């Protein structure tokens, strides 16, 4: 249950300067790919990608580091080993709690109060506090699916390991019309429906 | 790159506060970071902190390497300073708003560079300092940053809020307004 990390390389020789790095592990279908990026301000200048197997200058600033580090065999061997060591190690330790985390959505339906500013009569399915981010929201009017007149926000990341989304149906209600929002998400065994009736 | 999941260590060092940050994200959410002053690993979700660990001293060692690397690139670039890229700001509640029921207001500050900001919340034009929380400076794939600010509040018909943001790319403070 301890995460492995990795030392960056120490490169060879109002007012603000910045240096940032990335050590990225891409997990896909039993495989791992490792990228290590070196970034000056917003300019990535050199990278190691395990799919290439050596350092590549991204930009001219990186020219000297590519040349030097690629003739260091011990360093190259350490970088080539990261997918099967650190990446795999960390991916394997997470278990279901990490790789299969689930948090069920809450679902609310109400008319938009914002007509004057939206210029459209919208019924809002606000779906909150869920994880992971993949979700499907469908609208029905008297039991028939409505596929025209549906608009959505982007999937919104709350920053607290949950998401929300607002899915809006443009409506022309008649008395007796019954609208249903149906939410499908992997945290749920069955879809969640919420009804709203035209007053 | 095709991926079921992306697990990323990201770190930065700069001249101005915060002068360093060292964090780990999993599918773009911050899992843990190293508090550089306490010298300790801080876990975002309590259950994760209870199940897993990370050696803070490897973070500290990497902040020292990155500081070496910064000194090198300052010299090699001839003291090139980047342009200031100002933030986009959105304010939104965490839950559907019900008057009189507790909720949380989120201020999302996006696409900015460098990671130097002042943010405050105002309620009815006055500063609010309690019931507030904030994320790290979170990395973006284009090497700019984003950040979240939070305010726990009870919505009411009469109140208005602003998220007030200062950044070097902005000519004056940006006030993003919200009301119930
Ligand atoms: C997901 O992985 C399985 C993995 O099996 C792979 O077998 C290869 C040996 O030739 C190795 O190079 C690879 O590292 C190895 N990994 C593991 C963990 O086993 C892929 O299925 C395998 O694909 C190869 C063709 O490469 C085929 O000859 C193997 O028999 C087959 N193995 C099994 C058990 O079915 C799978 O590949 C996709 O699926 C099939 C092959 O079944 C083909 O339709 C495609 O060519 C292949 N797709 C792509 C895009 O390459 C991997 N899936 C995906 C989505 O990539
Ligand atoms: C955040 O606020 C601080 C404090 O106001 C700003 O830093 C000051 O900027 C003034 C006026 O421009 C300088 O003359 C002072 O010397 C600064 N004080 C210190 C201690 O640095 C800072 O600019 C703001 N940050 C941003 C991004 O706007
Ligand atoms: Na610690």
């Amino acid at each position: 249950q301890a995460y492995d990390g990795k030392d960056y390389i120490a490169l060879k020789g109002p007012e603000n300067y910045l240096f940032q790095g990335r050590q990225e592990c891409y997990a896909f279908n039993g495989t791992q790919r490792f990228l290590e990026r070196y970034i000056y301000n917003r300019e990535e200048f050199v990278r190691f990608d395990s799919d290439v197997g050596e350092f590549r200058a991204v930009t001219e600033l990186g020219r000297p580091d590519e040349e030097y580090w690629n003739s260091q065999k011990d360093i190259l061997e350490e970088e080539r080993a990261v997918p099967d060591r650190m990446c795999r190690h960390n991916y394997e330790l997470g278990g279901p709690m990490t790789l299969q985390r689930r948090v069920q959505p809450r679902v609310n339906v109400s008319p938009s109060k914002k007509g004057p500013l939206q210029h459209h009569n919208l019924l809002v399915c606000h779906v909150t506090d869920f994880y992971p981010g993949s979700i499907q929201v469908r609208w029905f009017l008297n039991g028939q699916e409505e596929t025209a007149g549906v608009v959505s926000t982007n999937l919104i990341r709350n920053g607290d390991w949950t998401f929300q989304i607002l899915v809006m149906l443009e409506m022309t209600p008649q008395q007796g019309d019954v609208y249903t929002c149906q939410v499908e998400h992997t945290s749920l065994d069955s879809p969640v429906t919420v009804e709203w009736k035209a007053q | 790159i095709k991926a079921d999941h992306v697990s990323t260590y990201a770190a930065f060092v700069q001249t101005h506060r915060p002068t360093g940050e060292f964090m780990f994200e999993f599918d773009e959410d911050e899992m843990f970071y190293v508090d550089l002053d306490k010298k300790e690993t801080v876990w975002h979700l309590e259950e994760f902190g209870q199940a897993f660990s990370f050696e803070a001293q490897g973070g500290l060692a990497n902040i020292a390497i990155l500081n070496n690397n910064l000194n090198t690139l300052i010299q090699r670039s001839n003291h090139t300073q980047a342009t200031n890229d100002p933030p986009e700001v959105t304010v939104f509640p965490k839950e559907p708003v019900e008057l009189g029921q507790p909720n949380t207001l989120i201020c999302h500050i996006d696409k900015f560079f460098p990671p130097v900001l002042n943010v405050t919340w105002l309620c009815n034009g006055e500063l609010v300092t309690e019931g507030v929380a904030e994320s790290l400076f979170l990395p973006r794939t284009d090497y700019s940053f984003h950040k979240f600010h939070y305010l726990t509040f009870v919505p009411s018909a009469e109140d208005f809020y602003d998220c007030r943001v200062e950044h070097w790319g902005l000519d004056q403070p940006l006030l993003k307004h919200w009301e119930a």
